[PDB]
């Protein structure tokens, strides 16, 4: 039955990409712009 | 750093200077006492913040104030 | 009925005009 | 440029970190009649010796505790310890006593730094010096 | 009366007993100084590129296996070794990451603290942002080939097995 | 009367009107200046090499696509990741030579044009022949590393899929 994830509805191939954007592969960017905005001297 | 504020109501036992642990307070002469001296607060570049002089004054209210200021590697009391 | 995929690019292209607002606001409130 | 042979001691994990070397240390110096076993501010013992002693600790709080031990804990007290504040540069600064007194007594020409003729339940209420940036402390009149 | 009187194993750091540090055997005997002096993050003369380049070798190496046994891939071996060459990509990547940013935000004018002119840290040598940004590289460049050398070599364990056993002389 | 006596959104370059250029939003606001200034090309303090690496990856990496797609060999998956990766691998060895090339050519006694001791060109700051051969060897290095990164991500796009919609928990 569900083998795998999948998704019942319109551009269903958008949670596969979204997810690790959102969640392990621009946060990293995102964490290291606030580092270095937080840790950038006058 | 921390403000050291010293009241007129002071009367110059000087406790609040002996029981600095780093060196804030000194006794200056005041006539207006008469013990005829009144702490000063110059060094509070130093003061760490214990308000041990404010336990050590014996006026009601405090004739010495610590008002917990900007955080320095001198008033975090950091060795490192 | 359900939606298409070109009603998910539509709002996936629309929200890039707050998602640009947003972070003219959040420079124009100088952090 | 300080005089002084450091008190014997074997060394310990209480010491002199990055912070002395790039910040600030403090040096306290002493002299004592005889060789004697006093207690490290870092934890520890160490023995004074005879005659000059010279300490370089991170902290003025710890020269200070060192200090009021020398004065408290040995009969006779000594009394006679200098404080400096060492820069990174070399610079040595004679910080305690500040005047050369001990600021326990009170010279003639040392000075108000820290005085307000007010009586504390009467500082400026903060309603007033909203957006002006002083701190009903660190004002002149008196509501 | 006795201290540092008497002689005895444990010594000051630098002959400094004023030092927050002890010399103790496993930081001052001749075998464990001769073991991490020569270690390629204090080696004499290299330069930051190429003490980066050994370091990251010998880690994208051994970051391979922990998923190619433990892995949600490890059921099957050859999404294990991926599994493991992508653990090991993605965590030498955050790692040089964390090395750039370091140098980015850490050398800002004269430093604070170890990377201060001033500083006195033996155990810290690479004190410009060039040797910094240097050993990134090195370590980006020396981990991700020895994450795939590691992944080579698992994906052909059959052959390495049929060579290391000499099937492959028939 | 009104040629610069009114303040406008459109400045003089560097407040020196005779100069040819305008400070415009694009290349003079907070935004484009924080994106640009931060590129690798014009991150502060970076060596020439790390500056290459992290340029080359980024590129070496989409290079990939456009002939896995559009390629003559794109109704095979396998030889249509292959022709990408070679094609990834020509654009950055001819790339590269140019690189090497231009400060082979470029950077005899004092080079003439932006590169010229006296330039003020703020867009071009890798002055020295030592900067452009180390980004050449780090653009190399990156563009190849991500260009066989790209390519083992789309060999391994079978087993990418069945990991991204959790089919390897079974
Ligand atoms: C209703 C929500 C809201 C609103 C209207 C504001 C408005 C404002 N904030 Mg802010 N802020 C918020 C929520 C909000 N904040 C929250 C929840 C936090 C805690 C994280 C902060 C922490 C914060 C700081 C430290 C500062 C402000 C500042 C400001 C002012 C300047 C604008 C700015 O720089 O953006 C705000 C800057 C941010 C970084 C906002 C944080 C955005 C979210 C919470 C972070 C989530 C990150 C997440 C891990 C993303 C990673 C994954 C990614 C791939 C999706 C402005 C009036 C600045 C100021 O000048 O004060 C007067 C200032 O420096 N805020
Ligand atoms: C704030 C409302 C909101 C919330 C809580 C979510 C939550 C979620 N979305 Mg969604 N989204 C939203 C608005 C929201 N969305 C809008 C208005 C659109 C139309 C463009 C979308 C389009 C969208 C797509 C295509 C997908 C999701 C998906 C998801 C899921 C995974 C996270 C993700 O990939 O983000 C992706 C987000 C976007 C592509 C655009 C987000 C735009 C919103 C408006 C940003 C909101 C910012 C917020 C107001 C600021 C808060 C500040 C801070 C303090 C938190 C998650 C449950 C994924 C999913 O379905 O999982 C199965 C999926 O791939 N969303
Ligand atoms: C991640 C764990 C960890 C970390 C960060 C440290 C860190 C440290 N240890 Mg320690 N240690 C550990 C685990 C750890 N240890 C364990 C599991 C034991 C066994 C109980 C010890 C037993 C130990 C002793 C007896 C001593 C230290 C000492 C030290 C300090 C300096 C040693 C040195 O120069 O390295 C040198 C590195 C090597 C010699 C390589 C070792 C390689 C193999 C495994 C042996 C240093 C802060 C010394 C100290 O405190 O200095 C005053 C000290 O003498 N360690
Ligand atoms: C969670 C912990 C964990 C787990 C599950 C593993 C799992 C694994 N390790 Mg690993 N390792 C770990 C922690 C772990 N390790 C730690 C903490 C270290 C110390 C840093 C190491 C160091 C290490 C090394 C050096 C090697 C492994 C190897 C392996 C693989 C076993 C051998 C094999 O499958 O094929 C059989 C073996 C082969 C097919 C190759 C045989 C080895 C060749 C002939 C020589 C390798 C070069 C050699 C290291 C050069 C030395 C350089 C210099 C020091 C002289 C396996 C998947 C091996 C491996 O990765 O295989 C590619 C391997 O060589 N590990
Ligand atoms: C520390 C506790 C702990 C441990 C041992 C594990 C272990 C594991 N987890 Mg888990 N996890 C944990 C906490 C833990 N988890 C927590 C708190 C959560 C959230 C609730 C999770 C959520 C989670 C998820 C969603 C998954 C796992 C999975 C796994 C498995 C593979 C992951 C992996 O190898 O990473 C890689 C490890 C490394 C790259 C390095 C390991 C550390 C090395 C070995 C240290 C070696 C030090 C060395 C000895 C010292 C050298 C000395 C020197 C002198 C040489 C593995 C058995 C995966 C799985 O599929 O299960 C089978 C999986 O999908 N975990
Ligand atoms: C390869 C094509 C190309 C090239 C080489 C340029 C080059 C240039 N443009 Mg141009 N532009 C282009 C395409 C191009 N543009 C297109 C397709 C449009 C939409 C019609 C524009 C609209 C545009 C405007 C309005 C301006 C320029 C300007 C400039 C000059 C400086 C801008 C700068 O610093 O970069 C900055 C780079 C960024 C801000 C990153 C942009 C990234 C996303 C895509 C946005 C520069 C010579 C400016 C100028 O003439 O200076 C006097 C000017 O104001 N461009
Ligand atoms: C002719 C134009 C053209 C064509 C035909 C393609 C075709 C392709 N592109 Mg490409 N691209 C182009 C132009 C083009 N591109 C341009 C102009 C840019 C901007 C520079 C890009 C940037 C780009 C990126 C970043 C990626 C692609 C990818 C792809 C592949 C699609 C996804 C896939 O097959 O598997 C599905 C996807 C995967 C198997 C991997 C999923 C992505 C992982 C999870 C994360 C990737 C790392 C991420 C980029 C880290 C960000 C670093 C930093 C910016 C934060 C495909 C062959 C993807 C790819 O190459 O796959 C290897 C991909 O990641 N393209
Ligand atoms: C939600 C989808 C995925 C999220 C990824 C992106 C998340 C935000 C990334 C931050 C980059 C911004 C860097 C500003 C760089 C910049 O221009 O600096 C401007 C300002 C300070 O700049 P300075 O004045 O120092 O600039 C000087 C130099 O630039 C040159 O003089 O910094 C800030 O305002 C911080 C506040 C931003 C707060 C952001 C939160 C608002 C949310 C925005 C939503 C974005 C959606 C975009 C896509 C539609
Ligand atoms: C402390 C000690 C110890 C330990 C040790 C250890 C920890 C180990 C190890 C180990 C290891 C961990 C090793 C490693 C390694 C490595 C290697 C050997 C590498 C490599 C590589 C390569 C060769 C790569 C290549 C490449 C590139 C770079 C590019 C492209 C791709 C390729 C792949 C080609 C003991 C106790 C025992 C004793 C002694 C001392
Ligand atoms: C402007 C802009 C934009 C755009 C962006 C873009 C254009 C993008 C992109 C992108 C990209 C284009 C990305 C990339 C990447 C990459 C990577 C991530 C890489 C890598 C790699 C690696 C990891 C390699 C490795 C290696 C080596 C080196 C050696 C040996 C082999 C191997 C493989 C291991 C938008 C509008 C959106 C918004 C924002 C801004
Ligand atoms: C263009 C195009 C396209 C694409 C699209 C895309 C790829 C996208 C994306 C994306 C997106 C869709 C996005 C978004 C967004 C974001 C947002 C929407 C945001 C937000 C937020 C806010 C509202 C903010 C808030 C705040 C403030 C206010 C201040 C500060 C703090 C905070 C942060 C809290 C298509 C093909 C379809 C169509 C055609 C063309
Ligand atoms: S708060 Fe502590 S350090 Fe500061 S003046 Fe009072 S007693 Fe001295
Ligand atoms: S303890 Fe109080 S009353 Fe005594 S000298 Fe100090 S401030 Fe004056």
């Amino acid at each position: 039955d569900a083998t795998q994830l999948e998704g019942a509805y319109a551009a269903a191939w958008l949670p596969w990409i979204m997810i690790p954007m959102i969640t392990y592969i621009l946060p990293f960017p995102i964490f290291a712009i606030a580092f270095l905005w937080i840790e950038r001297e006058g | 750093s921390h403000s050291v504020k010293i009241y007129d109501t002071c009367i110059g036992c000087t406790q609040c200077v002996r029981a600095c642990p780093t060196d804030v307070l000194e006794m200056v002469p005041w006539d207006g006492c008469r013990a005829g001296q009144i702490a000063a607060s110059p060094r509070t570049e130093d003061c760490v913040g214990c308000k041990r002089c404010e336990t050590a004054c014996p006026t009601d209210f405090l004739s010495i104030r610590v008002y917990l200021g900007a955080e320095t590697s001198r008033s975090m009391g950091l060795a490192y | 009925m359900a939606l298409s995929d070109s009603q998910i690019f539509l709002a996936l292209a629309l929200a890039l005009i707050p998602g640009f607002l947003a972070l003219r606001l959040a420079t124009e409130l100088y952090k | 440029a300080l005089t002084g042979s450091m008190p014997k001691f074997g060394g310990s994990t209480g010491g002199l970190l990055t912070a002395a070397f790039v910040e600030e240390r403090y040096a306290i110096t002493w002299t004592s009649s005889k060789e004697q076993v006093f207690e490290m501010p870092t934890g520890g013992a160490a023995t004074m010796n005879e005659g000059e002693n010279l300490l370089e600790l991170a902290r003025k709080e710890q020269c200070l505790a060192l200090g009021a031990q020398l004065r408290t804990k040995f009969k006779p007290k000594i009394t006679d310890y200098k404080i400096y504040r060492i820069f990174p540069n070399g610079e040595t600064t004679f910080i305690h006593p500040a005047d050369g007194v001990f600021p326990e007594k009170v010279n003639e020409g040392r000075g108000y730094s820290g005085k307000k003729d007010r009586r504390i339940g009467e500082n400026p209420n903060p309603a007033t010096i909203k957006f002006s940036g002083q701190n009903t402390f660190e004002t002149d009149m008196k509501s | 009366s006795d201290a540092y009187i008497s002689d005895d194993p444990i010594q000051p750091y630098q002959g400094n007993p004023q030092l927050g540090n002890l010399a103790t055997p496993i930081n001052s005997s001749n075998l464990a100084k001769a073991f991490i002096n020569n270690l390629p993050a204090y080696r004499p003369g290299l330069t930051p590129f190429l003490r980066g380049l050994e370091i990251g070798m010998a880690h994208g190496y051994f970051l391979v296996g922990p998923e190619v046994v433990f892995g949600p891939l490890k059921e099957g071996s050859h999404g294990a070794n991926l599994s493991g060459l992508i653990t090991a990509i993605y965590i030498t990547v955050s790692a040089c990451l964390g090395i750039s940013i370091f140098a980015l935000a850490t050398f800002q004018g004269d430093p604070r603290g170890t990377y201060n002119s001033h500083s006195r840290d033996r155990l810290r040598p690479l004190r410009k942002k060039e040797d910094w940004y240097q050993l990134s590289g090195g370590i980006l460049m020396g981990s991700l080939g020895g994450a795939i050398f590691a992944y080579a070599l698992l994906e052909n364990f059959e052959l390495l097995d049929s060579i290391l056993r000499g099937a492959v002389n028939v």
